């Protein structure tokens, strides 16, 4: 019918210490960049368009990752990641990480939104390929709404 | 000894015939081919024009 | 009255001399009038009527 | 070297050196038209089919 696999070429060999980030998140949920099956890195994370550098605002972020697609991880391989598809409707299998915890149940209500609580909890670095990762944090939809409450 | 041990496949593979330039500078035979004849013809960029 | 261009489609000829030189820059910027350009699915024999 | 002179002599040395591979990726892209496709597996009739 399908198949759902967006491997990562990845064009220096990562370290031994930002294996274990990535090791630490087997399963995440980061937008990519274009539809494909091969993809430079420097389309992964959503540090396009908050960099280190210049100053993100919290709106055009969120509002940034409704044009994106969005990803599960499978594996880390030291030269290529393996990121599985989600298509507009699909029965995947997800298994949250995220640090801050807030605990689920079956019948729950997600959203997906920028990272508005430790960026060096999410930012992972990569010292080696020059180009950080962001990570952005699921959440509950109590919270989801409540977050951009206290926002605007 | 070892010789036969450090190349394992590449002493009995069937030796082929292929065509390209040759040229003898000092005694090191060197060869040269241009890859643009598989470059020029879709218009992707050679990547020997940097 | 001239003769416009048709997607028929043909009983082709195979010739010899390569036509990918210089191309996909050309047909864009009018080397020859009347081209017609087709891109990926569109590369097959058309619909035939009488 | 070994040599009398005024310095102590020196010593054996030994290297080794860690190598690894490196993975590659290759695409290529077919589209085959759905009007084309199934005509394969047509209902087989006329002298023009």
């Amino acid at each position: 019918a399908l198949d759902k696999s967006i491997v990562v070429n990845l064009t220096s060999r990562l370290f031994a210490d930002e294996l274990a980030a990535l090791q630490s998140k087997i399963g995440s949920v980061l937008p990519l960049g274009d539809c494909h099956r091969l993809q430079n890195i420097q389309a992964l994370g959503l540090g396009c368009v908050c960099s280190r550098e210049t100053s993100p605002d919290y709106i055009q972020i969120m509002q940034y990752l409704s044009k994106c697609t969005l990803a599960v991880l499978e594996e880390v391989r030291p030269d290529s990641l393996r990121l599985t598809r989600m298509d507009p409707s699909d029965n995947l299998q997800i298994k949250n990480v995220y640090a801050p915890f807030f605990q689920w149940d079956s019948n729950t209500q997600l959203a997906v939104l920028p990272p508005l609580f430790s960026r060096k909890d999410s930012t992972i670095v990569l010292e080696s390929n020059g180009f950080d990762i962001v990570f952005p944090m699921v959440v509950p939809q109590q919270l989801g709404h409540a977050i951009l409450q206290q926002l605007l | 000894g070892d010789k036969a041990a450090l190349a394992d496949g590449h002493d009995e593979i069937q030796r082929t015939r292929i065509a390209a330039s040759l040229v003898k500078i000092g005694d090191k035979f060197v060869a040269i081919e241009s890859l643009q004849r598989m470059y020029n013809e879709t218009q992707f960029p050679c990547p020997l024009n940097r | 009255m001239e003769a416009t261009l048709e997607q028929r489609p043909f009983p082709y000829l195979a010739t010899e001399a390569n036509l990918l030189t210089q191309i996909k820059e050309s047909a864009a910027d009018g080397l020859f009038k009347s081209f017609q350009l087709l891109l990926g699915k569109d590369a097959r024999e058309g619909s035939v009527r009488f | 070297i070994a040599h009398g002179d005024g310095r102590r002599p020196n010593k054996q040395r030994q290297y080794i050196v860690m190598k690894a591979c490196n993975k590659h990726h290759i695409g290529a892209e077919i589209e085959l038209a759905a009007a084309d496709i199934e005509l394969l597996f047509a209902e087989k009739e006329t002298p023009l089919d």
